[PDB]
């Protein structure tokens, strides 16, 4: 009535072997690696038979076709830990058990799933087991001529696509687990009869499904928790008759991870597009008039040059941000992983943070060399000349290019926030690398402002005739101050507070202070200090003769 | 325990230990874990998926080390097998464990 | 008495007035229409001979168009060969302030002047190599602001006390003094031949002095400000004068009066330096006004316009053979143009 | 610790007023100890235990519909083979 | 670079002479040069002396090269030249500020030294350039005053007009008469100073005597302060 | 005073520079215009040179 066939020195079974037996509910072959080969019909006909295990067969190059054929009570099919190389032929079974389950196991070694391997399989419904197999790639029309309850690819590691096809001839499946498969996408076609969805730990899987095609979704499960977000759109034993209004999926997203689009509100998107020109044309005609000037360049022009560029960089950062949001609008979450990952996250945090360190550190050396040049003003031969300044400047450039560079060396991730900026903060080195960069924009600020405040100490004259000038140098240096300080205080603030891990604000509202307080230097530098000054008006002004639009 | 029906618990066992290349069998006394626990199957076979039933298994394992008596060279002298502390009946992880059907096989040498 | 001197010369001024307008049969623009005028001059800048610190303030070619002058405020007379910008010398001197600057034909010696009120001549074919002063020639007592040799023992020199000194070198005494003249004295020319020379000055009123004579023969007042700069017609009749108001002009020194005046409406700023080419179609000019100009000398057109210059183009000389020019502003920098 | 043997019980979702729907329920058998040397050989992943799993299941059921027309499997006899939904 | 030999002396010969003129201009651009106008009676030559302290008849021009703090001043006293100065003041455009000495004892001749000022402050030449004013010989202007000659109205009428500005900073211990008349002289003065350009070109008076040691403290400062000013106009910040 | 010995200089310089003879205008312009064309031909600057003879590049 079972049989236990055992460690037994057989190398061949052949047909029609089991050819008398009517009472054998089970059969079972398990640690018999001495077995290589099973002749085709092996099972060719029983009545009573309903299950059958395969677990230990190493030496198995496969099994020949129709060993499994004409057997109406069939039920259980199991075949693990076996060399097979070929799919094993299960075609031509013809159950007609109602709960017929097919288990694949740990066969490393087959290749593919060919297709249509299941015609004539079952008539009535089938549960499929591939756990741990190393299939390469399924091909078009893989399930067919069957209700298909259940389809597990779970671990199936090796596993690199399905062709898009799997599903057409196939009904359902209503239950489909692609965990740990690093599968590219899903099938576009058979997925609206999925009722529940398992995908956790597939990191491969990035892109999903539009929400509409998941019509009957319930009781999903992901790996990415911005996917969650998609399922957001309005249309004991769990006993129930009718299904959620909503999907319920899970994980929920994080806070790094709020279901939005990359550009929160929807008034920012407008802000940004205007912040993008007016920090592009300005600085880029700071840069082609100080360029192509005639005179030679004083130490201010070259520092006002690399002060342009750096805000060029800036801008140019937002410009990719806001074409990145107007190419996704309004659908973030299915190209969130893909970008957020790419390359173009990772080039738009180096651009945050080379551009803002270089502004900073370029505001300082200029400031610096202000009061330098105010206060030792009568010793004329101590004035700062353009060595020094290249020195200085490319030992800037170093220090920016270098302390942008480490979030890609793994010091912190652009990863974590849409935006892409450095908001990394698990590890206490990403903490302590932030809160100094961020402690040193902070100090930037504190030396501009006690280097201004000696200038205007130095200028003042204490007895002569000096009240009608010194308003004038206190009212235009506190608008540098001012518009410096508005750009850093409330960043600089919120960055600190949400560095130590004490979060004052949400990641939805943040968007805000990038659109309104960040690029206030990016914006208004050129005017404050290029624009308005009389050289590089000069300059224009023999630009537009030479053209003759003056 | 009760006599009849006990749960998932450790018991102690004769356990053979050899190594790749020892022609001599060896034997020591050591922890496994047995016992029932409830388990389910679903009637309405259809919509509802089906229910997961599990088998008592290991929830921490120790090793304890022991050395042959002079086994062939080539090898490392000292070998290493598991003692169990305690059990809990769950899914068998096939990565981990291999849960097979109805064998009764010896756990003696031979 | 004053009275009756005074209407003896207002006599014969109306007199000589008479006598020009009679003789001022037609205007040099009545006769020369017929001549078909120069295409537009195109010159551009060949070489840029920086290195030199101060605002330059006057410079001259030398007699072979190889060597060439410049000399600036800081104290410093730098000789360059035009070829190859190379400073073949670089003297420094006592007074920081110099004004002027020339060559012996010959292309020995070199002399200079300023506020110091004393000329100096440097020897360059000296015996070490060691350029050191030739002579220092004392007596003025006003600055001197031009410098003219007539031979390597002759020095022609004209300063602000209203009197020119003819200096013999090796002398080192007032061979000749002209006084018949009011007014700072600042520019002098020598003819092709040598007996004679015009002057300008702060008076309006140019004159021509013979060197032998020992005063001078001709007085043109066709100006109304002050004279900054003079210069002969190639073949010696006739030279041409530029002031502070902005007009050229050119006499003749046989009709005894103004052939012709060039002028512009859209220039309101003094001339500071003429020089006539190699054969006499071109007039250069430059101006307070950061441009140099050359004119037509026969039709008073703009022929061209050279805007190189950052300062003041305060120097300017034509080389002999005519082969390029050379502009000298206050921007320290001295381009040569052809 | 105790856990009945497996049999047929009522079932509280579906089981009609007169109309008994029987579904079984309890426990068998389930161990786990180290691969024996004799096995190892024969399996193609490395392992360092294996389990014997034991649950109970239907050898005999019958037809029937409950109110909304769905299949019912109702058991009439349940005794204890392998496990099927065991492994994860 | 392919050159011949007679070329490459000519080469050595450019950049020794080079070398020499970098030499000369770093020397150059850390002296302060400094224009001295004034009069026959202005005591130029006391000025002169005490920044000598500091450290032929024929010519028009002297040398003080006195310094002050490690800083190389170049004072110009142009003496011995015409009573005209129109054309050769062009020859000062770049210095770096204008001392302009006056007498306040010669009731008058102070007249025209007012109209001298306004000579030099509305030049063409002259307009971007700062001028520094001592008033000489106030001593003299004491004696004067508290000789009760009660004249200085006879020359300058608005002198009964006037009151002493309360910003005035008499030194302790002086008549209010000297204080009002040297304070009326000094905003006669910078009546001139302020009337055009004052915004681009400044006027910084000094009241000094002959005895005074002080005054190269003075020219420093001021020159600080010009510098500073015009560094200023560059960096926006006036 | 010197004012009159100013004043006989004056009218001495004066009656000096008025015995000399003047030339015709038309004469002089006449004159000017041969010698400016007919050194015309030699001038580098009136028509310009290729670089062949031009030693300045
Ligand atoms: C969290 S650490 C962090 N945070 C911020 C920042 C600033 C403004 C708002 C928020 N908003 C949250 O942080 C909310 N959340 C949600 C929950 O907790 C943390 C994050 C974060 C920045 C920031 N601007 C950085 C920056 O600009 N660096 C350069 C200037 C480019 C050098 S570095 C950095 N790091």
């Amino acid at each position: 009535t079972r049989l236990s066939l055992a460690y037994l020195p057989v190398k061949v079974i052949p047909s029609q072997a089991f050819r008398g037996l009517n009472e054998v509910i089970k059969i079972e072959i398990s640690q018999i690696d001495s077995l290589e080969r099973i002749e085709a019909n092996a099972f060719d006909n029983l009545l009573n038979l309903s299950e059958i295990l395969i677990q230990n067969t190493k030496n198995l190059r496969y099994i020949e076709p129709g060993a499994f054929i004409n057997l109406p009570r069939l039920k259980y099919l199991s075949i693990c830990n076996t060399g097979i190389r070929k799919f094993p032929d299960v075609t031509k079974v013809f159950s007609s058990e109602s709960n017929f389950i097919l288990e694949i196991c740990d066969n490393l070694h087959i290749t593919t799933i060919p297709g249509n391997a299941f015609q004539g399989m079952n008539n009535e419904s089938v549960t499929l087991k591939l756990y741990g197999n190393g299939f390469e790639e399924v091909q078009s029309h893989a399930f067919n001529g069957t209700t298909l309850t259940s389809l597990e690819l779970k671990e199936n590691v090796h596993l690199e696509k399905m062709h898009n096809g799997a599903f057409r001839g196939a009904t359902g499946p209503k239950t489909l687990d692609i965990s740990s498969t690093k599968l590219q996408a899903l099938p576009s076609y058979g997925l609206e009869s999925i009722q529940r969805l398992i995908a956790t730990s597939s990191y491969s899987l990035k892109k999903l499904p539009s929400r509409e095609t998941f019509v009957n979704l319930l009781e999903a499960t992901l790996t990415y928790p911005i996917h969650c977000c998609a399922f957001r759109n309005l249309p004991d034993y769990e006993y129930g008759f009718c299904l959620p209004k909503t999907p319920r999926c899970a994980p929920e997203p994080d806070a790094f991870n709020p279901c939005e689009d990359i550009m929160g509100y929807d008034f920012l998107r407008v802000l940004i597009w205007l912040i993008n020109i007016l920090a592009i044309m300005g600085n880029m005609t700071v840069l082609f008039v100080l360029l192509t000037s005639r005179y030679k360049l004083t130490v201010p022009r070259f520092l006002m040059c690399n002060l342009s560029f750096a805000d060029f960089c800036m801008g140019l950062y937002l410009l990719l941000i806001a074409s990145v949001d107007s190419q996704t609008k309004g659908q973030y979450y299915n190209h969130a992983i893909d970008w957020q990952t790419g390359s173009g996250c990772s080039t738009a945090g180096f651009f945050t943070v080379f551009a803002s360190e270089l502004s900073v550190y370029t505001l300082t050396v200029i400031t610096l060399e202000r009061w330098h040049t105010i206060t030792y003003a009568i010793h004329l031969d101590q004035k700062l000349r353009l060595r020094h300044a290249i020195l200085i400047m490319l030992g800037g450039w170093l220090f920016s290019s270098l302390i942008a560079m480490l979030p890609l060396v793994g010091v912190s991730n652009y990863m974590k926030v849409s935006i892409c900026f450095p908001m990394d903060v698990e590890t206490t080195l990403s903490q302590v690398y932030i809160l100094t960069i961020l402690i040193l924009n902070v100090v930037a600020f504190f030396i501009i402002c006690a280097c201004y405040i000696k200038i205007y100490f130095a200028v003042r004259n204490p007895e002569l005739m000096a009240t009608n000038k010194d308003t004038k140098i206190a009212k235009k240096m506190a608008i540098l101050i001012f518009t410096d300080f508005t750009c850093m205080a409330p960043i600089s603030f919120f960055a600190i507070s949400a560095a130590f891990k004490v979060p004052l604000i949400t990641v939805t509202n943040s968007k805000v202070l990038l659109v309104l307080f960040y690029p206030i230097n990016s914006c208004a530098n050129p005017f404050l200090y290029a624009i308005f000054t009389k050289t590089f008006q000069r300059d224009f002004f023999l630009l537009l003769s030479k053209f003759g639009c003056c | 325990k009760e006599p009849l029906r006990p749960r998932c618990r450790p018991i102690n066992a004769t356990l053979a230990v050899e190594k790749e290349g020892c022609p001599v069998c060896i034997t020591v006394n050591t922890t496994i874990c047995a016992g029932y626990c409830p388990t389910m199957t679903r009637v309405l076979q259809g919509v509802l998926p089906a229910l997961p039933q599990v088998v008592c298994n290991y929830r921490d394992v120790r090793f304890e080390s022991i050395r042959l008596p002079g086994c062939p060279r080539g090898v490392n002298p000292v070998v290493s097998y598991a003692v169990a502390l305690s059990c809990q009946c769950a899914l068998c992880r096939r990565s981990t464990t291999d849960c097979g059907g109805p064998k009764d096989h010896p756990l003696t040498c031979d | 008495e004053l009275d009756q001197l005074r209407q003896e010369a207002e006599q014969l001024k109306n007199q000589i007035r008479d006598a020009r307008k009679a003789c001022a049969d037609a205007t040099l623009s009545q006769i020369t229409n017929n001549i078909d005028p120069v295409g537009r001059i195109q010159m551009r800048t060949r070489r840029t001979l920086r290195g030199h610190l101060a605002k330059i303030y006057a410079m001259h070619w030398g007699t072979d168009s190889r060597l060439l002058v410049s000399a600036s405020q800081d104290g410093k007379l730098i000789i360059w060969d035009s070829y190859t910008t190379n400073k073949v010398h670089a003297i420094p001197l006592r007074s920081s302030w110099v004004m002027t600057c020339a060559y012996a034909p010959s292309g020995n010696y070199v002399a200079c002047g300023g506020l110091d009120n004393i000329c100096s001549i440097y020897n360059l074919k000296t015996r070490e190599g060691n350029v050191r002063v030739s002579r220092e020639l004392a007596g003025h007592t006003g600055y001197l602001s031009c410098c003219r040799f007539l031979d390597d023992n002759q020095i022609v020199t004209s300063s602000g006390d209203t009197t020119c000194a003819l200096w013999d070198i090796e002398t080192g005494q007032q061979t000749t003094t002209f006084t018949g003249h009011t007014g700072d004295v600042m520019s002098l020319s020598l003819a092709p031949d040598t007996r004679l020379f015009v002057s300008g000055a702060c008076d309006a009123s140019a004159k021509l002095w013979d060197v032998r004579e020992g005063m001078c023969r001709q007085t043109f007042t066709g100006h109304e400000s002050d004279i900054n700069a003079i210069c002969f017609f190639p073949n010696g009749n006739a030279f041409a004068t530029g002031s502070d108001d902005a007009t050229c002009r050119l006499f003749d020194l046989r009709a005894d009066q103004e052939l012709m005046t060039y002028s512009h409406d859209n220039i309101i700023c003094g001339i500071t330096s003429v020089s006539f080419s190699k054969s006499g179609r071109l007039l250069l000019a430059g101006y307070d006004d950061f441009n140099c100009n050359v004119w037509d000398a026969l039709k008073a057109d703009r022929a061209g316009v050279l805007a190189g210059h950052d300062n003041r183009v305060s120097c300017l000389g034509v080389t002999d053979d005519g082969m390029a020019v050379a502009t000298g502003s206050w921007d320290s920098f001295l381009k040569i143009w052809n | 610790q105790d856990c009945p043997e497996c049999t047929l019980q009522e079932n509280p979702f579906f089981s009609q007023p007169g109309a008994p729907i029987l579904q079984c329920m309890g426990c068998c058998f389930s161990r786990a100890y180290p691969t024996p040397l004799r096995s190892k050989k024969t399996m193609l992943v490395q392992k360092n235990v294996t389990s014997e799993s034991t649950c109970c299941v239907a050898k005999s059921y019958n037809r029937v519909t409950v109110m909304g027309g769905f299949k019912v499997e109702n058991h009439t006899a349940c005794h204890c083979s392998t496990c099927y939904y065991h492994k994860s | 670079c392919t050159l011949s030999a007679e070329d490459k002396a000519a080469v050595e010969r450019s950049k020794m002479i080079e070398k020499q003129l970098q030499k000369d201009k770093q020397v150059y651009r850390a002296t302060h040069r400094l224009l001295l106008l004034g009069a026959d009676n202005s005591g130029k030559s006391t000025i002169v002396k005490q920044m000598r302290i500091y450290h032929v008849k024929t010519s028009g021009i002297f040398e003080t090269k006195f310094q002050v703090d490690k800083v190389n001043f170049h004072m110009f006293d142009v003496g011995a030249q015409r009573d005209e100065r129109r054309k050769w003041i062009q020859c000062f455009n770049d210095v770096t500020a204008i001392i302009f000495v006056v007498d306040s004892s010669d009731y008058n001749r102070l007249q025209e030294a007012l109209n001298d000022f306004k000579s030099i402050w509305n030049n063409r030449w002259l307009r971007t350039i700062s001028v520094i004013l001592f008033l000489n010989k106030q001593d003299l202007l004491a004696e004067k005053v508290l000789a009760g000659k009660s004249k200085i109205e006879d020359y300058f009428p608005e002198f009964a007009r006037y009151t002493t500005p309360e910003d005035a900073t008499p030194e302790p211990g002086e008549d209010p008469r000297v204080t009002r008349a040297k304070y009326f002289i000094r905003d006669e003065f910078l009546r001139i100073s302020t009337a055009s350009g004052d915004g681009r070109h400044y006027c910084y008076p000094h009241f000094t005597c002959s005895v005074d040691t002080e005054n190269a403290r003075r020219i420093f400062n001021d020159c600080r302060d010009i510098i500073q000013r015009m560094h200023l106009r560059q960096y926006e910040l006036l | 005073t010197a004012s009159i010995a100013q004043a006989r200089k004056l009218v001495e310089q004066l009656k000096m520079e008025a015995n000399i003879d003047r030339i015709k205008v038309s004469k002089a312009a006449a004159d000017l215009m041969a010698y400016c064309e007919a050194h015309a031909k030699e001038d580098p600057l009136l028509t310009p040179v290729p670089a062949s003879e031009n030693p300045f590049r």
